C-alpha cells in the first residue's frame, strides 16, 4: 500500500477495577476508543461471501 | 422376506386394505369383504414410532463443528482441527447411514413376521375345521356367518362348537 514502515498492534483485556499504563518516548500508536464488554453470549465468525437478505 | 408371508406363500398385497396394515378377506353367504386386524396393525405402528424415536434420540447429541482460525505459521494445529471435525463428521455420517440401512432391514422383516403370525393366529384356531389352501386363505368345512368370521378375527373362534359339523363334511368329502 505505498509503504515500506510497518505498523504492529496489540490489544488486551482490561479487568473491572484494574489500570492500564503506557509509558513511551517515540513509535507510540496510542489508544483512542476501547471497547466495553456489555453483552456476552453465544456468537460465530461466519466466513461466507454472502451478504444480508433481510429474513429470520 | 425371512418370514416367507409377504410376497411369499401369499402372493400379494390387497389396494382393497385401506384401514389396516394387516387384515382379513371373508366369504359366505352373506357375502364378502375386507376386515382390518387393528390389534396386530396398532402393536406394529407402536413399534415403528418408536423406532423412528430411538434413531433419533440417539444422534440428539452428534459432533457439532466450530469455525476456528489459524495463521500461516500454525499449518500443523490447522491441520489437527480439519482432521478433528472432519473425523467426527465421517463417524457420524457412517452411523447414520448404517443404521437406516440396518433398521429398514429389519422394519420389512417385522411386517413380514407380522404378516406370517396373524396367519398363524387363524390357522391355530380353525385347525381341522377348515382347510389350508396354501395361498393365505382357509376354507371352512361348516358354515361360517358373519358373527362367527368375527370370532376368528377377534380370537374368540369356538372349536368345540362347530367341530361336529365339521367332522361331518370332512366325512363326507374323505368318503368321495
Ligand atoms: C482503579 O480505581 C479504583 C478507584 O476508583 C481503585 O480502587 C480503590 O482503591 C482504593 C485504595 O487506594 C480504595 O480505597 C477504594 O476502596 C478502591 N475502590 C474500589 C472500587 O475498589 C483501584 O485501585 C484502581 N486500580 C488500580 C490498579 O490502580
Ligand atoms: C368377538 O367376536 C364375537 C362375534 O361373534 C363377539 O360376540 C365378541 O363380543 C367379540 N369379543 C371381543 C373380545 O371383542
Amino acid at each position: 500500500n505505498g509503504q515500506s514502515g510497518r505498523m504492529e498492534f496489540f490489544w488486551t483485556i482490561l479487568k473491572p477495577n484494574d489500570a492500564i499504563n503506557f509509558e513511551s518516548n517515540g513509535n507510540f500508536i496510542a489508544p483512542e476508543y476501547a471497547y466495553k464488554i456489555v453483552k456476552k453470549g453465544d456468537s460465530t465468525i461466519m466466513k461466507s461471501e454472502l451478504e444480508y437478505g433481510n429474513c429470520n | 422376506g425371512l418370514f416367507g408371508a409377504i410376497a411369499g406363500f401369499i402372493e400379494g398385497g390387497w389396494q382393497g386394505m385401506v384401514d389396516g396394515w394387516y387384515g382379513y378377506h371373508h366369504s359366505n353367504e352373506q357375502g364378502s369383504g375386507y376386515a382390518a386386524d387393528k390389534e396386530s396393525t396398532q402393536k406394529a405402528i407402536d413399534g415403528v414410532t418408536n423406532k423412528v424415536n430411538s434413531i433419533i434420540d440417539k444422534m440428539n447429541t452428534q459432533f457439532e463443528a466450530v469455525g476456528r482460525e489459524f495463521n500461516n505459521l500454525e499449518r500443523r494445529i490447522e491441520n489437527l482441527n480439519k482432521k478433528m471435525e472432519d473425523g467426527f463428521l465421517d463417524v457420524w455420517t457412517y452411523n447414520a447411514e448404517l443404521l437406516v440401512l440396518m433398521e429398514n432391514e429389519r422394519t420389512l422383516d417385522f411386517h413380514d413376521s407380522n404378516v406370517k403370525n396373524l396367519y398363524d393366529k387363524v390357522r391355530l384356531q380353525l385347525r381341522d375345521n377348515a382347510k389350508e389352501l396354501g395361498n393365505g386363505c382357509f376354507e371352512f368345512y361348516h358354515k361360517c356367518d358373519n358373527e362367527c368370521m368375527e370370532s376368528v378375527r377377534n380370537g374368540t373362534y369356538d372349536y368345540p362348537q362347530y367341530s361336529e359339523e365339521a367332522r361331518l363334511k370332512r366325512e363326507e368329502i374323505s368318503s368321495g
